[PDB]
């Protein structure tokens, strides 16, 4: 048991790597997207802004027209440590991407709604002058 | 030796980092989930405006 | 701006005009005016946290919107009604949502239809406790997701389907669902990661087979010992298969106690593991 | 010295333990973020396109007054 | 007497669990009668009844060993019919038994006088039914064993099932 | 509400009006009515799971939409049809997508064009099994991504290109891609750790060179000893470079067996490693 633990747990330290390494792989796909999506939402936000503009004009037109075993076991830890730093790297990129976009969602939701109203009002004045 | 009894918290601390990382992302899911029902539903009304604006074109233009 | 007053005037205008009122033109807008009224009512109803009334109010503005020809913004109202009743104290949360999907479906909006479809199957289970219909919805919903290229979500629902299917005796149908969701997961080497647990669940689900359906399912599983994710799936399974094939309700009951260390056993696993723990003793005493 | 060798193991496992679970989170993570990634691919679609529907409307309205 | 449906149950107390007798209710059968349990078209077994104020009318309780031998389950449907032995061919006179420690939990190498066993064996299992290949438990000096009938001889024709009496020899 | 009926009415209205029915103003509105018809049909064909019919229906509404002068919302239909045919039983899946890209591409929409371009190269591989055509698409698509300063997606495609390029035979053309994707990866400290595997792949790929292209590619790599990420990259490579430069096919196969412990190998690696195993055996008995 004594050795079945100083080695088995040692295998866990070795595994402790792929465990925190597979996490990076899982983090990459996330970050890679969070970044890709970040730029996407930029062109997406343009939509809420593009519509925000046109609607103003559209409304006006509708208004104008409407009217050594332990030595290694100690090293593996250092390995985990070096990787722990990485976990911080992603934790920040993921964090700064989350907070920057959440607030972006706010602006999107705002303008999107603001324009929704203009569409409804215009749709109630246009539907009548149909055909 | 001591590194073992020590490094133990070097991860228990990260276990907390992800605990928030898993939550942060999930919080965005709901923010984007609702935005998915108000943004898509938004253009839905725009479709009504596209049809209305198209007809006002075949009568006054 | 009295609530019940708005509810009254809204009724005063929600009706085909006639006499001098009808005048020259009809009133396709009257009905819309009424919708806006009831909405204004449900607003203050949601204010005083009287939700119930708010929901019943939205049901009115929504039903009226249909009598105007505007399925879109109408269905959205049915959603508002559902959210109200849901968070509210009465029921109706099920009716509004059904009346919402029929619209998102007929119109041509399956993305959102499935979005509310999962909410539905989720309520019909955690509330009404009607799994026989919940599964039906979880499934049809996953089908819609699987047609929107939306793979993940589709699987999200499938997991629910099989998950609650095995908790209803449908053990075999469950392993089959796990096989499908397992095959439609390898195509994405970005899912390789979760495709394990599926094999674990599927190997655990037993329709009382006398062959080695599990010893075979664990074999089909490509695993390498040095692997880590994998050690959290088949490794345990093998030991459980041996403890079953040897009618030993001790090695199994102790292996499930050990694995519970390296990997915490959720509710599901627990319930099923106990079902197998009884199949062993039952086979000992058969 | 045994005592230190046994106490060592005790702390090592308690460490090994906390580790395995943290790994469990990422697994579920990659399954969540991806399930959300597809929920955005349609957004970008419905957005830049809605810009076309609105653009076509605002254009027709202008050429309906001049 | 033609046969009736019953429901298998668990042995009331341990005392009746060492008698190798199907415990029944006093509202159905009576101590001293024999029956033939039917689990399937090709599985017939014979036991000895022993009433008890705990058994519920319309059900027969069996011990752990019996359930393993007859392959019975707790809560299954079985048909029980009164069986009448023929004291002209089923009278046991020489029955060889295969004994061995029931529970491998307590296995010793101490000596056990057989003469004393055959004496207490008939003094407890007299006027009962025993079949070839049957499995039961023997309480000898607070020690539990696992008997296994290998051969039965009447008073020499080898029979399948017999009825142990007072003048019955055991090996 | 019958699809078969709608498909008929649509046809009756989709046709350049003739005689008096035409007059002066064309049928720019009629063609649109037909599009709406077929759309409604494709819709109920999708709830019925008749997919085939759904897809062909969308194809109709789409083609007609083109006949109306609205490439945008048309192409959109082409995509819907592609999503139908894909999760269906007939073909057309490849046709609809090409018909969609020609539109997003000539309309000024490369972002989405590449989005479907990769989908295409993905289907032409996981279905048609046409690696050479798929590579061509993964490549032309990565060009667009890299143009939308989406380096990230660009590389996502390049990895595909090189990856399957080494499986076909193009070992050299593979390393070149790994070199490019490797130089354009260091400019982003968010890919440093991943930049290893690239060098591992590029060093493994051999176009039957006699020099030390690999012994040089491994040197170009910057590693030390107290690094653990790098441990899963070149450290092994050198051992393999020595097992190749000594025609010892048991030390190569033994080291792959050891490395398969600290970092479990995947299908790709396996196939290539065996290829290198055979080059060694083939140099031994010669």
């Amino acid at each position: 048991r004594a050795d079945q633990l100083a080695d088995e747990s040692l295998e866990s330290t070795r595994r402790m790597l792929q465990l925190v390494e597979e996490s990076k792989d899982a983090g990459i796909r996330t970050l890679v997207m969070l970044d890709e999506q970040g730029e996407q939402l930029d062109r997406v936000e343009e939509g809420m802004n593009h519509i925000n503009q046109d609607m103003k004009e559209a409304e006006k037109n509708l208004k104008d027209l409407g009217k050594a075993r332990e030595n290694e076991m100690d090293e593996n830890l250092e390995q985990v440590s070096g990787i722990i730093g990485n976990l911080r790297h992603m934790a920040l990129d993921m964090g700064n991407e989350i907070d920057t976009q959440n607030r972006q969602i706010d602006r999107i939701m705002e303008k999107a709604d603001s324009n929704k109203t203009r569409i409804d009002e215009a749709n109630q004045r246009a539907t009548k002058m149909l055909g | 030796n001591r590194r073992l009894q020590q490094t133990q918290a070097q991860v228990d601390e990260v276990v907390d980092i992800m605990r928030v990382n898993v939550d942060k992302v999930l919080e965005r899911d709901q923010k984007l989930s609702e935005l998915d029902d108000r943004a898509d539903a938004l253009q839905a009304g725009a479709s009504q405006f596209e049809t209305s604006a198209a007809k006002l074109k075949r009568k006054y233009w | 701006a009295e609530a019940m007053a708005l509810l009254a005037e809204a009724e005063r205008k929600v009706k085909n005009s006639q006499s001098f009122f009808s005048g020259l033109f009809g009133g396709s807008s009257k009905i819309e005016e009424a919708c806006e009224i009831y909405a204004r009512a449900a607003n203050m109803f949601k204010m005083a946290k009287n939700w119930s009334a708010a929901g019943n109010a939205f049901c009115q503005a929504a039903q009226l919107h249909l009598q105007l020809q505007s399925k879109h913004d109408a269905a959205t109202c049915f959603v508002d009604a559902g959210n109200a009743f849901k968070k509210a104290d009465p029921q109706e949360a099920i009716n509004c949502l059904m009346r919402a999907i029929e619209i998102y479906t007929d119109m041509g909006r399956f993305t959102i239809a499935a979005k509310h479809h999962i909410s539905i199957a989720e309520i019909y289970e955690t509330e009404l406790v009607d799994v026989e219909k919940a599964i039906a919805h979880y499934e049809q919903s996953a089908d819609y997701y699987k047609g929107e290229e939306s793979n993940s979500s589709a699987n999200k629902c499938l997991l629910k389907v099989a998950g609650y299917a095995a908790q209803l005796e449908q053990y075999q149908k469950a392993i089959d669902i796990y096989e499908q969701v397992g095959t439609s997961a390898m195509d994405s080497p970005l899912l390789k990661y979760s495709a394990k647990d599926y094999f674990f669940k599927a190997a655990l689900c037993h329709f009382c087979i006398d062959m080695l359906n599990a010893k075979l399912a664990v074999q089909k599983y490509e695993e390498l010992f040095p692997a880590f994710s994998d050690s959290r799936e088949c490794k345990l399974m093998k030991k459980l298969l041996e403890a079953h094939e040897e009618q030993n309700v001790d090695s199994y009951t102790e292996s499930v106690k050990e694995y519970d260390s390296i990997s915490r056993l959720d509710q599901w696993l627990t319930t099923m593991l106990l079902r197998i723990k009884k199949t062993i003793q039952g086979d000992e005493e058969d | 010295a045994l005592s230190e060798i046994e106490t060592r193991h005790s702390e090592i496992i308690k460490l090994e333990n906390s580790i395995r679970e943290l790994h469990d989170m990422f697994m579920d993570m990659a399954m969540l973020v991806e399930s959300q990634g597809e929920m955005i691919d349609r957004i970008e679609y419905n957005v830049e396109h809605a810009v076309d529907y609105v653009e076509r409307a605002v254009s027709d309205t202008k050429k309906a007054v001049k | 007497m033609a046969g009736r449906s019953m429901q298998a149950a668990r042995c009331p107390t341990d005392e009746l669990s060492l008698s190798n007798c199907a415990v029944v209710s006093e509202k159905d059968y009576q101590s001293g009668q024999h029956v033939i349990v039917r689990t399937s078209p090709n599985h017939k077994y014979i036991f000895t009844l022993r009433t008890h104020p705990s058994v519920v009318p319309g059900s027969v309780a069996f011990s752990l060993p019996q359930r393993k031998w007859a392959g019975l389950s707790i809560g299954q449907e079985i048909e029980v019919a009164l069986y009448s032995f023929d004291k002209a061919k089923q009278c046991i006179g020489t029955m060889t038994i295969e004994i061995d420690f029931l529970q491998k939990k307590n296995i010793d190498s101490n000596p056990y006088d057989t003469d004393k066993m055959a004496a207490e064996f008939i003094q407890q299992f007299n006027n009962q039914a025993f079949s070839v290949g049957q499995q039961l438990v023997f309480s000898f000096n607070d020690k539990l064993f696992g008997l296994l009938v290998k051969d039965i001889e009447a008073m020499r024709q080898k029979i399948e099932v017999g009825l142990v009496v007072g003048n019955s020899q055991v090996a």
